[PDB]
């Protein structure tokens, strides 16, 4: 019960290039489709999440998303940078405000929900690793 | 990257490697050809000839296990090719089925070097390639009249499942049972009026586990699952019907974009909306 | 209809100025926990200003949702000054609560 | 001048005659080369001593350091190499590099050819991978180790 | 105030706060390995594993074992010493197979740019006999 042999198909790659082969000789062509993919290689080469301050990670990611024309991601990183601002002196009210459920944690939960609906795995795991690296 | 007349007669698969740097094109000419696709250059490398019949599918292994390429053909022999010191060579032979082997696909690299060998006699076999002491391939009768496709489920964490598309209007999900030491049936999915051609699992699981089953009745069903053990939501991809027979389904590597392959030599791209309506997102023809 | 747009842009600009002044005067007495709040409000207003100039649930960095959530955290913690400041500055443009609750908060302050 | 005495007496002493003064001069010059942090010159001096201590038969008459360390596998508790990507006595799988996920190979020195095994956490990476990782980091790359190997 | 003083962390995160950090970080690590960034996946998996150990074997098997030589004097101390600098080796060593001699990683990367035999002068061509 062998099926009818196929003549065309596709094979995706990690950079969004769709390698499609065709029959009538045989032709293999590649078409770029990186605009349909939310996760981008260019942001991973410029994101930093360990070798800076907790505010520094989010500000660097905001600058990276700003220079790559991603407004929502840049604003999310900017807001997280504002929420992760510390200083040399230690006051307890910053820690009390950080540990509150309605600040930081609420933002991360709602951002995870929003980027789950947007199918953005890169931003999901980047939010997770920034919020875990800020924990110290 | 444009390749013209790679094979003399027909073409069946062209699978990129893990890094997107090597392309393995197989055809009905009993030949497998490896191309270096760095940049736009598509310089040929080798002209592998081992099969006595038309070659259907190939699948690169993980670089964790090296430069290993599997192959399946009409003669029922699964040939496995390894490139050592720039010399491509056949290593092991897996000829266990009495009919044409239809689908070949490597397991996710967390499971070890396991090969999903599915044949047209309704029998599937999962075989492990470790060292010289090869393992006995576990054989279970997946379908009654024939199996044309079989694809793995991704290991999102550090049980093993794979989808199996039959030729008897059915899609079957299999789960590994440690007590029985084999794969037992998990769920049975019926949404097609013809032979299920390609079944494809989504490599990314964000809130849902996607599938993409195509068949010869010119339709596409996207079977989704919310929980880890739950019912499958059958939904269409088009309100109308496709112009010709649908052959292939290949998910995008990140972001649920589906690349269908109809019989009209036309690749249709589909991306879901925020509501859940599968709007088209592109088209590649010739 | 352009006069309404220009008035809204000017309102956003001097509200950004007021937010910057409030952040500065919090930073003068060294309490970072509300300087962060007013920096968040200033950047949300800047986001709204840039989308007014450039022109399912809302994102958490949406201006109305974030300002309402900071208001709710302030009125749950007990910061009377911050919730009352938000009720003067961002009630007419962003409908945070009912007019009765806002007026009662201003009267109690 | 113990330098000239050492460099002259290494040509013929341990090949032909055992005398204590040559050993004193050799040890003094090696300690002087270590004192000036000329470790490369000390290593070249040692390999030149080994080259010039060879007899006509070829037997090395110099004094070498005894054997220090060897690699086990904890599955058969034997050496993994005899003075493949599997243990040659029990077939167990060798640990992989934490970066490129490539195993250990057992059967002019490029950097990407040997594992730099730490002797505290027993986690191995290729030397090029270890240099690329430990240049910008200071923790063991394996999931669950806290050992500053560099 | 006392509880904030008794907390070294910026945030007191829990698994209830981030329910799916493991799967998302692991899948993005796989996607990073599909690109030419093999160190970023190790960084993100180290962060995830550090948090997993905070709220709670492909790199095992091989353990390095010193040769238990019955010695009396200084060679007991000289057994665990590098053959290039004569300092004690404890982290990031290089081991040859034909000759059983240690080197530091920096000492090995300095010596094999200029040398060809073992720096202890045992006559072992370690670039061709370390397996
Ligand atoms: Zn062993
Ligand atoms: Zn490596
Ligand atoms: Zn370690
Ligand atoms: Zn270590
Ligand atoms: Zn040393
Ligand atoms: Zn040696
Ligand atoms: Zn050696």
């Amino acid at each position: 019960t062998t099926p009818v042999p196929n003549g065309c198909g596709s094979c995706w790659t990690a950079t969004g290039e769709l390698f499609c082969f065709f029959a009538n000789k045989n032709l293999v062509i590649s078409k770029n489709f990186s605009s349909l993919l939310s996760d981008r290689k260019e942001l991973a080469l410029e994101y930093l999440f360990m070798d800076a301050t907790p505010e520094g990670f989010a500000r660097n990611n905001a600058l990276v998303a700003e220079k790559f024309d991603l407004d929502e991601i840049s604003h999310c990183w900017q807001i997280l940078s504002d929420m992760l601002i510390d200083q040399s002196d230690y006051d307890p009210y910053t820690t009390i405000w950080n540990n509150h459920p309605m600040g930081i944690k609420w933002f991360i939960k709602e951002a995870i929900v929003y980027f789950e609906r947007q199918q953005n795995l890169q931003m999901l795991a980047m939010l997770c690793c920034v919020i875990l690296s800020a924990r110290r | 990257v444009v390749i013209a007349n790679a094979h003399n007669e027909l073409i069946h698969d062209a699978v990129l490697d893990y890094y997107g740097k090597r392309l393995a094109t197989c055809s009905s000419d009993k030949t497998i050809k490896i191309f270096e696709v760095e940049g736009e250059t598509h310089k040929l490398i080798d002209t592998l000839t081992g099969h006595e019949g038309p070659v259907w599918r190939v699948d690169w292994a993980h670089p964790k296990f090296g430069t290993i390429l599997a192959s399946c053909s009409y003669d029922g022999k699964v040939l496995i090719w390894k490139e050592e010191n720039g010399r491509w060579s056949q290593i092991a032979v897996h000829a266990v089925h009495s009919a044409s082997v239809n689908s070949v696909q490597w397991a996710p690299h967390e499971y070890g070097p396991l090969l999903l060998v599915a044949s047209s006699d309704g029998k599937v076999s999962v075989v492990e390639f470790k060292e010289n002491g090869t393992t006995s391939p576990i054989i279970i009768d997946a379908h009654a009249i024939g199996v044309n496709s079989a694809s793995w489920a991704p290991a999102t964490i550090e049980s093993r499942k794979f989808v199996t598309g039959g030729a008897d209007n059915l899609v079957k999900i299999w789960k590994y049972n440690s007590d029985a030491q084999t794969y037992v049936l998990e769920s049975t999915l019926e949404g097609h009026s013809d032979w299920v051609r390609d079944v494809a699992w989504s490599p990314t699981v964000l809130l849902r586990s996607y599938l993409a089953s195509v068949s010869q009745d010119r339709t596409c069903i996207i079977w989704t699952q919310d929980n880890e053990q739950g019912p499958w939501k059958k939904t269409l991809l088009k309100e109308e019907k496709f112009p010709d027979v649908l052959w292939r389904a290949s998910w995008s590597l990140s972001g649920n974009v589906l690349a269908l392959s109809g019989g009209d030599n036309k690749v249709t791209l589909w991306k879901e909306n925020l509501e859940g309506k599968w709007e088209p997102a592109g088209e590649v023809h010739q | 209809v352009e006069a309404e747009l220009q008035e809204k842009i000017q309102t956003l600009v001097d509200l950004i100025s007021i937010a910057t002044h409030n952040a500065s005067v919090y930073l003068s007495i060294d309490d970072l926990t509300n300087f962060k709040i007013w920096i968040l409000i200033r950047d949300s207003l800047l986001w709204d200003l840039k989308w007014m100039t450039s022109s399912i649930a809302d994102p958490p960095w949406d201006t109305k949702k974030l300002i309402k959530q900071l208001y709710n955290q302030a009125t749950e913690t007990g910061n009377v000054v911050l919730t009352v400041n938000i009720l003067f500055l961002f009630q007419t443009i962003y409908q945070i609560t009912e007019i009765d609750i806002a007026k009662d908060a201003i009267a109690h302050f | 001048d113990v330098q000239s005495a050492a460099l002259i007496s290494i040509f013929g002493s341990p090949r032909y005659f055992r005398d204590q003064r040559v050993d004193e001069w050799i040890q003094t010059y090696r300690d002087m080369l270590k004192s000036w942090e000329l470790f490369s010159m000390r290593a070249r001096f040692d390999v030149l001593r080994s080259k010039l201590s060879r007899t006509k038969t070829g037997v090395l008459t110099a004094d070498i350091k005894p054997r220090q360390i060897y690699i086990q596998c904890q599955n058969c508790k034997q050496n993994i190499n005899t003075p493949k990507y599997c243990c040659p006595h029990c077939g167990s799988s060798f640990p992989r590099c934490a970066i490129c996920l490539m195993p250990l190979g057992t059967s002019k020195l490029k950097l990407n050819e040997w594992f730099s095994f730490c002797l505290s956490c027993n986690h191995g990476m290729h030397a090029g991978h270890a240099e690329e990782w430990f240049d910008r980091h200071n923790v063991c790359p394996t999931p669950g180790c806290t050992c500053q190997c560099n | 105030i006392i509880e904030a003083y008794e907390q070294e962390d910026l945030l007191h995160l829990e698994v209830s706060d981030i329910p799916k950090f493991q799967t998302y970080i692991y899948q993005y690590s796989k996607l990073l390995f599909r690109w030419g960034l093999p160190l970023e996946r190790v960084k993100i998996l180290k962060v995830s594993t550090d948090f997993r150990s905070s709220y709670s074997s492909p790199y095992n098997g091989v353990l390095t074992h010193w040769i238990e030589n019955n010695e009396f004097g200084e060679e007991k101390f000289l057994a665990r010493n590098c053959n290039y600098c004569d300092l004690r080796v404890t982290r990031s060593s290089f081991i040859c197979g034909n000759c059983q001699h240690v080197l530091h990683s920096s000492c090995a990367r300095i010596w094999w740019e200029i040398g060809d035999e073992c720096p202890s002068g045992c006559g072992c061509n370690c670039p061709e006999m370390f397996d």
